[PDB]
Order: structure tokens, then C-alpha cells, then sequence
RNA sequence: GCGUCGGUCUAAGUAUUAUAUUUAAGAUUAUUCUUGUAUAUAGAUUUUUAUUUUAAU
């Protein structure tokens, strides 16, 4: 009964959110991929932007 | 950084 | 929906049967959305193969 | 019980042992509502005497939540209107919404607490505190235990943002006799660059200081 | 075991202290020994203690 | 007539409103706290500063020599903490009676009941 | 399909009813799975 | 000194909670009406860094 | 909300890739069709970018850290408690301000403290004050006389 | 007591919006209030 | 002692009217406590089939 | 299955049993401690570690009271091991009705705080003011304007130790309390109560006799 | 004991009807979340149509490899419905338990290795 | 309320002079015309003081300090022993009796 | 069971809607009058009938 791909679900649930009702599914918060690391302030800078932009 | 403040 | 939005113009042809291959790739149980229809494919060129569900082997077994 | 008007403190009983029914209760140690049961059986005055309270908590101990300091859902036994029925019911103690400020982790914090709490958190001079000297088992609680590890951290951390300024003032002090003359503003570079606390940085945070002495007036 | 332990300035771990292990309030377990835990935290761990 | 929470459902009354025992009394409440914030707690708070002021000045020196100490250690042994006083707090506002009535036997029998 | 026989407290007193409140006598040799556990 | 006025600080800030009181939130209170432009405008994303 | 290609395109050579000089890939290009987006996109892939700060110490001042009596302890963050289960069971909780409530603290890592009415910070500012007044007599010396003067109480009798 | 005309209501808002016995007139906290 | 209580005459017989539903049982009597046996009495846990479908 | 029970709480005492937990801090509800310890070392071997002078010291009998749960009567010798209920008694007995009034407790102003509706002043720097229960934990503690005033929140800040009781008894009762009300009036605010104080009135001349 | 939950009476009681509520107990229904399950998916459903894979894979200790036969008792009322029960696979084919004499899970010969599609077992 | 006798150690917090302040036999409210209010909490607060004034402030005039306060700190009859024993025996005469 | 109608509901669902009912669709019509429940109400009871409920001897 649950369809996937349904422009609902927040795009980070469609096979955790078959289940956990009708009326919560929803609501069920995007949280990450689950391997998704934070932003991390590490020091790579994309590959030609180049000093005097990034400074 | 705090040795620095109070200076 | 999609001829009418990219083509301004109502599709007036026959719609091609058998879903394009990479529709409905999340669906599991499909059947109903669609018709009784398998799941289409992956979003490949192969050529087409059935998905053994339970239920195409059993009608091999018919 | 004596009749006269005025009965002066005394030592003893004045006139024999307390003469009347409750007092025949009282004189045992019993609460003078013993002189309403039918059977006073060995059990009811063991029952009614209080040596062991009949009187639990809503949920178990160890998976208990709201902080219950020293109470029971305690039954009181109540006998009905004009015809005397006797029926008890499950008293609850009233649970407030404890909302806060303990000043450790600088922040309003919320538990649920007993009134008995509320009271019994301003005997202890702060929230922090009567999470603090109670002791696991005594202080109950699940949320108290889960609030105690951020008071026991964020103490923790003020000791050690204490040191800070023991090892700073240490630099602080050491470094000002460095800091000696005025004569080069190229050696204060080298005596920042020394202790590889920068020029720019500390330069315009005095500068900062001296608005800040007229931020200041 | 890593709560209440001087960071030395050369290799960045804890230095060994020996007062810690005075203060350290060996909780039980299944399938570890006996967990030294300092004294100050001992009481969260009250429930295993009386498993 | 929102200052008492009262729809009227019949005219006749909503007129003799305005002077029932209702609105009048609520009028009298709504009004000696507007008294006490516009007038009274301005002035009441003001006569409790300049009598404590007059003490730790008038009295207190005089008074810490005879504990033997310094005058401003005086003003923690004599005056503790600072319970101020609002209309929510006073302790009472009258010395209770001292000459109680005389008690009595029962039903103004004499001269003495074997009831009580 | 379940009872519980107490019937669902409100959530804030989540306790109304214990046993002992009607004189019930659950003994583990009278009726076998007695014993209480506010005990 | 430092002026107060009263009627100030309510610890809680001004949004959590009613007059005094933090309010309760529990995705009932919530319309479905939000969550609606869900159709076309698509949920945030995690774009993972290069 | 930058749907059509068209108006991708015309944004995406401007703003990410002109403004900005960043270069999105394929399968982000895909979700990177809005204001809220294109906003993301850009914040992480600049974020990445911040050299991590450096921590450089000199040697002048670390002498310093390391002769003063009075050392950090530095391992408490350990001792908090652990909140770790599925991301949205544990997300789905938050789904109001249940953040302060209930025990819970939303630790962020602080680096200075505020000093007035703080107890546990005058808790100890006291009891260093008795240790920089104890610290007084070694320096002295009348530690080691109340100290000698033990051992000469407890040898006679 | 010459302070014993204390109005027999409040300006507090009764609480128990629905209806009924005892709404709407003193308090023995607000009648030591006026006292 | 515990007194003989008299549950099945007296009052104590009609204090079910007078509100009372629990009319508890004589368990002063059995007090002899070792545990009955259910009635739907469990049979013990040896396999006592030996046909072709006897089962781990 | 338990590897590495524990040892017993407070066995540290060479030839006299642990006192029982719950006073040690554990499960109330037994009276005599034990310790396996104990109990296996042979008599001499208890009599080897230790010294008469020293029995004499853990011999020593505490008899009411619990040499470990400071005030409270040992719990060995109560009627049954729990904790003593007549002490810890919630605020609210079995049947009385919930008239707990207002209570206003003293706290400790921390900077000189300077009301600008009444044009007065919350209270001084350092000085201890009555203020009510619910502006103390909600404006006045929350900001850094004022502290508990007890005991060892005096000894933090530098003041001489001053004992106001702070909740050492609840009124159940208005008139409870009104009562309370008199006796802290006594204590803290004693000027109050001098024979100067009671003679404002009459310093000088009575009024009757003096100028116009 | 309905309310063995987080007791927060005021507020909303997070999760209170979900899959991951508390106060609903440990061993109950309503644990289909918990569809993670040490075995392999194969064996449980079948690697392809005709349900190949299924069955009961007891397992050597020192053997990697992770197999259906267990004996908690939160397992053994299917390990039971697999022995007198049997499959019956939705392409018409009866599974690992077909006729007369149940299987003795114990006695089977050691699960070697996962089925693949072009072989039969890697 | 009260009905047996009890004699505290009361040690003030001015002075720390340990006096004893006794509690006699203070007969019951009448039971003849009984009153709900006025007897169970006699009783529920005569176990108040029984348990060595739990949940009241005392009020008693000290002997040293010639002044009736509420700075005691009642003493279990072995705290006191605990105090009047280490006691050298000039200040037995200065703080206690 | 559809329709009509009565009542309820604009901080969980769209007030030509969904709850909560009484009737029964279709076609004609749907009369006279009120002592109590309900509503509204004003410390409450006691009073008190726009619509609704039940009533009409
Ligand atoms: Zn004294």
C-alpha cells in the first residue's frame, strides 16, 4: 500500500516509512544517508577556484 | 588566545 | 503528463506498452500500479528479461 | 485529654494515664483513627501502627522517571456519604513541571519534579546542587541521572575553563615582563612572536580595550 | 577510563596516572570483567550495581 | 462586562449592572490595587527604607559597640535579611486577641453540663 | 487480542488499582501466580 | 545598578512557550497543508563534499 | 524553483559556477533546482575549504603550561551521556523543543565562563585561594615546622 | 476591624470557564489582600 | 492466634449485599503450602512419539 | 550469570562485618551486613591485623544512631532496614488538603539590581532579600542578579555564615504560615525588635509638648 | 503496565503509537522493524523465484557464515513452523518441508555457502 | 500532642551552646466534640518531633546568648555525646551547662 | 442505504466539508400549542422556551 517515489516521504525515508502510519510518514524528519559525515572544515578546495577567489 | 586578552 | 508538459500537446497516439526500462524502480509489489505487468527493468539496455517473481515461475509451472 | 481550661506543660500525666477511648490509642503509639475500626486484630494495630508503610511507587525503581523525592502513591481510605461505605483510592503526589536555571550548564533545564522537590531544591541552594549530593539510588530518577551526567560534565568543564585562566595568567604575567618598554613596536612583534601570540590579533584587542576604556565612562 | 586523565604535551594521550585508579569504582559486567569508571560518575551506574 | 466575566442575557439587567453588587464590588477591588501600585506601595516601600536608613545610622552605631565589633558587621546581626512587604505577604496586620472569651457549658447551663 | 483487567490509568496516575485494594489474597500456593510486585 | 523591571527573562525564550509554560508540539497540532510544496519544490539536501 | 533546464543553466553558470567558481556534479545538479538548495550546496563545498585551523603552539609559552602547578583533568566529554540509536528515532524526538527537556542539554563545547553567581566556579576560585595561601608556607617554610612538629608530638609519647 | 469591608469579589478571572457554585466572589488569600 | 473467622454464616454471609464483591476464600485452611498441579496438567517434556514424524 | 561479583560495600574494617547496604548507599531492606572476607580469615588471623586499641575503635557502638547516614538512627536496629518514613514524611499527609501558600525565600543579590517601576531597589549587592519563590527561579536566578542565600552559597562569596533556615520547615497552612512569617521576622529582621525601635515614636518630647 | 514509557504527562509523549514506541514491552508483535535478522536474506526467501535458498542452514562454529537455526526462544516458533509446517512458496513448489518425515535441523550437513545465480553455490 | 515525654539537646547556631529544651505532656484535643482538622495533624506533627523536630523550626531562648531565635540544631542524644565528651573541660563550662 | 433537515466543528483534513443523529427515496404537502431536558443565564441552585430534543390528554 506505501508508494515510493511519492513526492512525500522527505526524500530521505521511502523504505523506513512503508511502515510508521499513514498519518506520521510524513513528518519523519530528513536527518543524513547515515554515512553522510558533517561538512567537515578540511582543506579541499575545488579544483581551479584558485587562491585570490578563496582568499 | 585568553593569555592574549588580558593584555 | 509527460508528452502534455514537454510537448505543450496531448499525446494523441498509441502510449508504447511495456514500461520504459527504469520506471517504477522503487516499487516492489507493483502489479497494480501498472497492469499486471512485471517490474519494467533496471534503467538499462539488456534485452528485456522477466524478473522471476514467485509468480512468473508458476506460470512456467503451468 | 483533661477538661480543665488551662492545661500547663508538665512533666507527666497530671491526672493518671489519659483517661478516655483515643487516648487509649494514643497512649500506644497508634494515630487517633484507630477509634473508628471494628477489629483492632494484631495485624490491624500492626496494619495501622505505620511500621511498614503500605504505600509504592507508580513505576519500578530502577526504570523510574519523574523525580519522586520521598513519596508513595499512598491509599486513603475513605468512608462515603451519609450511608457509611468504606472505599480507598490511590493518592498521587503533584508533579510540576521543573523548569529551572541551573547555572552550571547556563541554561534553563526541565524536570519534571514533586512539589517536595521544588522545596527541597531551594534547601539546597540551586537545581544543580540537589541533583548533585543526592546519590543514584536515593535520587531515583531516570531524567535526573541523564541531567546529572551534563552537570558532572559541565562542572567538569568550568574547572578545566578555570585552569584557563591559571595557565593564561601564567602567560599573562610572565610575558608582560616582556612587554617591558615601548621603545620598538618591531620587538613587540618579536616578543608576540615569541609566545606566537600574534600582533594583529592583540594589537587592535587592546585598541578594543582602549575604546572599550571609553566604551566605558 | 579516559575521564580525569592529564594530557601530557608531547605524546598528546593521557599520562598514567596512579591516583586514578583510587578513585575508580570498578562497575561490573558480562562481558568485561569489572569497568573502572572515576568516582565522581559512579552513580549512573547504580541499576548494574545492583544486578 | 468582561471586568467580571459576565454575558447578560436579559436587557433590563444589563442596565442595573453597572451598580449591582457585582460589578460595584469588583469596581472597589479593581481599584484599591490601582490605589496601592498608584499611591500606597510608592510610599509604603518609602517609609520602610527611611526608618531602616534612620536605624543603621541613628541606632546601629551606638549598637555595635556594644557586641564589640565593627559597625558594618552590625547590619548582618541585627538585621539578617531584608524580608521587604507587599500586600500578598504581610505576616498579620493585627496582634491577636489577648483576653479570650470565657468558655462556657453547653447550652448556657450552670453550673456545670454533664454534656458536651 | 490481550486484557489487561486494570483498565488503562491516565497517563499522569499511572497506577489506579493495585490488587491488595479489594482484600485479594494471591499467595504463589493459593493461587499459584500471585505475588505482587509493589513488594 | 542594574534596572529590572519585572514581566522580563521568562526563562524560556519567547517562542517555546505561553505566557509562562513551555507549549507542546506533537506533529498533531501540525497541518499536512505545510509539507505540500513538497510536489514541486523538492526536500533539503545533503550534498556531500567533494 | 529552478526546474527547466533552461533555468538551471542560467543560474548555475552564474551563481555556482560564475560567482562562485564552484562546479556541481551530475547527480547533485538534480537537487540543486532551488533558492534553498543552491544556498546548501554552496555551504558545504565552501566549508570544506576553511584550512583546518591550525593548532600551532610556540615553545616560548609551552614551557609555561608545562612547569605550572595547576593542570586540566580533560576527560569529561566522554562522561556524557550518549544519545546514539537511528538517526530519526532520535531526530524524531526533536520534533519540537524537546532539546533542554527532560535531562537532556544540548552540549556545545564551551571555552570561557561566566564568573558571576557561577558556585561551581567560586566553588573552587575559594579553594584555590586556599591552595595559593596553603602554597604560601612551603614557600616559607612553616609547612615543613607544622609538618616536623607532627613527628615530635607523635615520637615521645 | 474599620479594614472588614473587604468587597466581596475579585478581579481575577474565574477559572472553570463552563459554570457554577462559588465563581466569582473573594478569596481568604485575597481577603487578607484588601485587609 | 488467628481466630476462627466464620465466613460462610453470619454476616459474613451477607455482607456480599452490603457491598461486597471479593468474598474472599479460606486460605487459612489449605495453608499447607506446597503448590497444586493445574488441571490442564502438563505432560512431561520426553518425546513420547515414535512414529516417522517424530521431531527434534 | 555474574563474573566478578562484587565485594560488599563498606568492608573496610579488619574484624567487625560491613554495615548494611542502603546505609552504605544499595538496597535497603536487611539488617546485618556480611562479608565473605570476613567471615573465611580464621579468628587468629583477624586477631594477627589487629591490635586491642583497635577493636576498641570499631567495636565502638553508635547505638540509636548510624555512624554513616549522618542524623538518621542505624538501620540495623529499626524495625525493619528501610530508610526511617517518619522523618522523610512527604509534605502531604494521607488526607490534608493541598493549602501549601505562597512562601517567599531569601536570595542573595549579586549586583546592585535597581527596579525601575517602583523606582526602588530588589535589593543591594551582597545583601540578602526575602523575594517571592517563582520571580527567585524565574527571573532573578536565571540572570546572574541573585543566588540561593544558603549556607555555603555565604561561604562562596565572602560573607559571614548566616543560617536562615531556608525551607527548614513548610507551613501547610496560611495561618500556618502566618505563624512562620512571625518567627522569621524574629530572627533575620530583628531590628525590629528593639527597645529603640519600638520608641521611634518617643525619643524626644511627647508630642503634646513641643512647638508649632 | 501500559505506561512503561518515559514518563512525561504534560507533554506529547514522543513516538506513543509508533514503530518505536515504549510502553509497548520488548518481546511483542508490532517488532516487524527488528526485519533486520543476522541471517541472510536468501535463506529466509528464496534467491530466485523457484525459492532456492530456503530452508534451515545450521552452521559450523568456526564457519563465517551465519545460518537460520537458531534456538533463542524468540526463534524457535519458526524453526518449529519450518519442520511440521514447510513452505509453501508462492510459485507453487512446496520448500524445504514437503512430505512425511519433518527435517532434524541439527543433523543437517553444515550451510557451505551462499547460493549465486550463475553457479549454484559460491 | 504531646503525650510522651522526650528531651532534646538543642545547640544553637550563635553561640553553639548545646542546651536541652524538653517537651512535657500536652494532653489531646478533646475527643468529645471531635474536630478532623485539629487532631490529625496534632498527630501527624507530633511525629514531626518525635523524630527529633524533622519539619519544624525551633524556637527556644538560648542560655548563653540571653535571646529567643530559630538557629537550632538539634542534637540525637549520641551526636551530643559525640560533642560533650571531646570537650576539654573548661569549655564544658562555656558551652554547655 | 441516497437525498432533504437538525446540530457540531475553522490550531488536524476541505463548514456546498467531515463528524452526530432523526427520518426515509419519488410525488403532494408537511397544521394548532406548550409546564419539563437542552441552550443562553447574572456566585448556583430557583427562575427562563429564536432554532434543536421531547411533548399536545
Ligand atoms: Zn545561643
Amino acid at each position: 500500500r506505501f508508494n515510493p517515489e511519492g513526492a512525500g516521504l522527505t526524500r530521505g525515508t521511502s523504505a523506513y516509512a512503508w511502515k510508521w502510519w499513514h498519518t506520521q510518514y510524513p513528518w519523519l524528519p530528513n536527518v543524513a544517508p547515515a554515512d553522510y559525515v558533517p561538512p567537515s572544515p578540511r582543506g579541499i578546495r575545488p579544483a581551479a577556484w584558485d587562491d585570490e577567489f578563496a582568499d | 588566545v585568553r593569555a592574549t586578552e588580558k593584555l | 503528463h509527460k508528452y502534455l508538459a514537454k510537448h505543450g500537446m496531448d499525446y494523441q497516439g498509441r502510449v508504447p506498452a511495456s514500461p520504459a526500462p527504469g520506471m517504477y524502480q522503487g516499487f516492489s509489489d507493483v502489479h497494480k500500479i501498472l497492469a499486471n505487468h512485471p517490474k519494467p527493468q533496471r534503467e538499462s539496455r539488456h534485452l528485456p528479461v522477466m524478473p522471476m517473481t514467485p509468480r512468473v515461475v508458476f506460470e512456467h509451472a503451468q | 485529654f483533661s477538661t480543665f481550661a488551662l492545661n500547663p506543660e508538665t512533666s507527666r500525666a497530671p491526672h493518671g494515664p489519659p483517661r478516655g477511648l483515643i487516648n487509649r490509642y494514643i497512649s500506644m503509639g497508634l494515630p487517633p483513627w484507630a477509634a473508628w475500626c471494628n477489629r483492632v486484630n494484631r495485624h490491624a494495630l500492626y496494619r495501622m501502627s505505620d511500621v511498614s508503610p503500605r504505600s509504592f511507587l507508580p513505576k519500578a525503581p530502577h526504570e523510574m522517571d519523574v523525580i519522586w523525592m520521598n513519596e508513595r502513591v499512598r491509599e486513603r481510605v475513605r468512608t462515603s456519604r451519609q450511608v457509611q461505605h468504606v472505599y480507598r483510592q490511590l493518592k498521587y503526589p503533584f508533579v510540576k513541571t521543573g523548569i529551572h536555571y541551573s547555572d552550571t550548564l547556563d541554561h534553563w533545564v526541565q524536570v519534571p519534579m514533586v512539589e517536595a522537590a521544588m522545596f527541597e531544591i531551594e534547601k539546597d541552594g540551586g537545581f544543580d546542587n540537589f541533583i548533585l549530593k543526592r546519590s543514584g539510588p536515593e535520587l531515583r530518577s531516570t531524567y535526573g541521572e541523564r541531567i546529572r551526567r551534563h552537570l558532572l560534565v559541565r562542572q567538569k568543564e568550568t574547572q578545566k575553563n578555570f585552569v584557563l585562566d591559571q595557565q593564561a595568567k601564567a602567560l599573562a604575567e610572565v610575558t608582560q615582563a616582556e612587554l617591558m618598554k615601548a621603545t620598538s613596536e618591531e620587538e613587540l612583534d618579536a616578543v608576540l612572536a615569541k609566545y606566537g601570540m600574534d600582533a594583529e590579533e592583540f594589537k587592535r584587542l587592546m585598541a578594543k580595550r582602549v575604546m572599550e576604556q571609553r566604551k566605558s565612562v | 577510563v579516559h575521564a580525569n586523565r592529564y594530557v601530557d604535551h608531547d605524546t598528546y594521550e593521557e599520562k598514567y596516572d596512579p591516583h586514578w585508579e583510587h578513585n575508580a569504582h570498578l562497575v561490573p559486567d558480562q562481558q568485561f570483567y569489572n569497568i573502572p569508571v572515576p568516582k565522581e560518575y559512579k552513580d549512573a551506574y547504580w541499576w548494574r550495581d545492583l544486578q | 462586562c468582561a471586568l467580571c466575566h459576565i454575558r447578560f442575557r436579559y436587557k433590563q439587567d444589563y442596565e442595573a449592572h453597572k451598580e449591582s453588587e457585582l460589578h460595584v464590588n469588583r469596581l472597589r477591588w479593581v481599584e484599591t490595587m490601582n490605589w496601592w501600585r498608584e499611591t500606597g506601595e510608592p510610599a509604603y516601600l518609602k517609609a520602610s527604607n527611611e526608618q531602616w536608613e534612620w536605624f543603621e545610622q541613628h541606632v546601629l552605631p551606638t549598637k555595635a559597640q556594644e557586641m564589640g565589633c565593627t559597625l558594618d558587621e552590625a547590619r548582618r546581626v541585627y538585621r539578617q535579611a531584608i524580608m521587604t512587604e507587599t500586600p500578598t505577604w504581610h505576616r498579620p496586620l493585627q496582634c491577636p486577641t489577648v483576653k479570650q472569651e470565657v468558655q462556657e457549658p453547653r447550652d448556657q447551663r450552670w453550673p456545670a453540663s454533664p454534656k458536651w | 487480542a490481550a486484557t489487561p483487567g486494570v483498565g488503562i490509568a491516565p497517563e499522569t496516575t499511572p497506577v489506579k488499582y493495585v490488587p491488595e485494594m479489594l482484600n485479594i489474597q494471591n499467595a504463589k500456593w493459593w493461587n499459584g501466580r500471585g505475588k505482587p510486585v509493589y513488594r | 545598578v542594574i534596572s529590572y523591571k519585572a514581566g522580563d527573562y521568562h526563562l524560556v525564550p519567547k517562542k517555546f512557550t505561553v505566557g509562562k509554560r513551555i507549549a507542546v508540539r506533537s506533529y498533531l497540532d501540525r497541518n499536512r497543508t505545510e509539507l505540500s510544496d513538497r510536489t514541486f519544490m523538492p526536500q533539503k539536501n545533503w550534498f556531500r563534499p567533494y | 524553483v529552478f526546474e527547466e533546464e533552461t533555468l538551471r543553466e542560467r543560474v548555475l553558470d552564474r551563481v555556482v559556477e560564475g560567482v562562485f567558481r564552484l562546479v556541481p556534479t551530475s547527480t547533485d545538479r538534480l537537487e540543486l533546482k532551488s533558492v534553498a538548495n543552491i544556498i546548501d550546496f554552496v555551504l558545504t563545498h565552501v566549508t570544506v575549504a576553511r584550512k583546518p585551523l591550525q593548532h600551532e603552539i610556540p615553545e616560548a609559552a609551552r614551557t609555561v603550561m608545562r612547569s605550572h602547578p595547576l593542570q586540566p583533568q580533560l576527560g569529561f566529554v566522554h562522561a556524557l551521556p550518549t544519545d546514539n540509536r537511528d538517526a530519526v528515532v532520535q531526530e524524531w524526538e526533536r520534533m519540537h523543543h524537546l532539546d533542554w527537556q527532560f535531562g537532556k542539554a544540548v552540549y556545545e563545547p564551551r571555552s570561557a565562563e561566566n564568573e558571576r553567581g557561577n558556585l561551581t566556579w567560586l566553588r573552587e576560585v575559594r579553594h584555590h585561594e586556599a591552595r595559593e595561601a596553603f602554597q604560601a608556607d612551603v614557600d616559607s617554610g612553616e609547612a615543613r615546622r607544622r609538618h616536623m612538629a607532627k613527628i615530635k608530638a607523635a615520637a615521645q609519647v | 476591624e474599620q479594614v472588614q469591608d473587604v468587597p466581596t469579589s475579585t478581579d481575577r478571572k474565574p477559572t472553570g470557564m463552563h459554570r457554577g457554585p462559588g465563581k466569582r466572589q473573594t478569596a481568604p488569600k485575597e481577603a487578607a489582600q484588601y485587609q | 492466634r488467628f481466630y476462627r473467622p466464620l465466613v460462610n454464616q453470619g454476616i459474613n454471609l451477607w455482607r456480599s449485599r452490603m457491598g461486597r464483591l471479593h468474598k474472599g476464600w479460606t486460605t487459612w485452611e489449605y495453608n499447607r503450602d506446597v503448590i497444586p498441579d493445574p488441571r490442564p496438567f502438563p505432560e512431561p517434556a520426553v518425546n513420547n512419539y515414535f512414529g516417522r514424524s517424530r521431531i527434534w | 550469570v555474574a563474573p566478578w561479583v562484587p565485594p560488599p560495600r563498606h568492608d573496610v574494617k579488619v574484624t567487625m562485618p560491613p554495615p548494611p547496604g542502603g546505609e552504605v548507599g544499595g538496597s535497603y531492606g536487611v539488617s546485618t551486613g556480611y562479608s565473605d572476607r570476613l567471615a573465611r580469615t580464621p579468628y587468629w588471623k583477624r586477631m594477627a591485623l589487629s591490635t586491642y586499641a583497635l577493636r576498641m575503635k570499631e567495636n565502638e557502638t553508635r547505638y540509636p544512631m548510624s555512624p554513616h547516614r549522618e542524623g538518621e538512627y542505624d538501620l540495623r536496629y529499626t524495625v525493619t532496614a528501610y530508610p526511617d518514613h517518619i522523618k522523610h514524611r512527604p509534605l502531604l499527609e494521607i488526607g490534608e488538603a493541598h493549602q501549601i501558600p505562597t512562601i517567599e525565600i531569601p536570595v542573595i543579590f549579586l549586583v546592585n539590581l535597581w527596579d525601575e517601576e517602583r523606582l526602588t531597589w530588589f535589593g543591594r549587592q551582597y545583601e540578602t532579600v526575602y523575594v517571592n519563590r517563582n520571580v527567585a527561579r524565574e527571573e532573578l536566578l536565571p540572570q546572574r542578579y541573585a543566588i540561593y542565600a544558603t549556607e555555603e552559597a555565604y561561604k562562596l562569596l565572602g560573607l559571614p555564615v548566616v543560617n536562615h533556615s531556608i525551607h527548614e520547615e513548610i507551613p501547610k497552612t496560611p495561618h500556618a504560615y502566618k505563624k512562620l512569617l512571625e518567627k522569621q521576622s524574629y530572627t533575620e529582621e530583628r531590628w525590629k525588635y528593639t527597645i529603640e525601635y519600638l520608641f521611634r515614636k518617643y525619643e524626644a518630647d511627647p508630642p503634646e509638648l513641643q512647638d508649632k | 503496565v501500559f505506561h512503561n514509557a518515559p514518563s512525561v504527562y504534560p507533554f506529547t509523549k514522543p513516538f506513543h503509537d509508533t514503530p518505536y514506541d515504549q510502553d509497548r514491552g520488548r518481546f511483542d508483535k508490532t517488532k516487524n522493524i527488528l526485519r533486520e535478522n543476522k541471517w541472510p536474506a536468501w535463506m529466509d526467501h528464496g534467491a530466485d523465484g523457484t525459492g532456492f535458498g530456503i530452508g534451515l542452514n545450521r552452521t559450523h562454529p568456526l564457519s563465517k557464515l551465519r545460518g537460520n537455526l537458531r534456538r533463542n526462544p524468540s526463534e524457535i516458533p519458526r524453526v518449529l513452523n519450518m519442520m511440521i509446517q514447510g513452505v509453501w512458496h508462492k510459485s507453487g513448489n512446496k520448500l524445504y518441508f514437503r512430505g512425511g518425515k519433518p527435517p532434524n535441523p541439527s543433523t543437517h550437513p553444515y550451510l557451505t555457502g551462499e547460493p549465486c545465480p550463475v553457479y549454484g553455490w559460491k | 500532642s504531646n503525650r510522651f515525654f522526650q528531651k532534646f539537646y538543642l545547640r544553637c547556631g550563635n553561640c553553639s551552646a548545646i542546651q536541652r529544651s524538653a517537651q512535657g505532656y500536652q494532653p489531646i484535643a478533646n475527643p468529645i466534640l471531635f474536630k478532623s482538622d485539629e487532631h490529625c495533624r496534632n498527630y501527624h506533627d507530633e511525629q514531626r518531633r518525635a523524630a527529633g523536630y524533622s519539619g519544624m523550626v525551633v524556637t527556644c531562648r538560648c542560655h548563653r546568648c540571653e535571646r529567643v531565635h530559630s538557629n537550632w540544631k538539634v542534637l540525637d542524644a549520641q551526636q551530643f555525646l559525640d560533642a560533650k565528651l571531646r570537650m576539654t573541660p573548661e569549655e564544658r563550662a562555656q558551652r554547655l551547662w
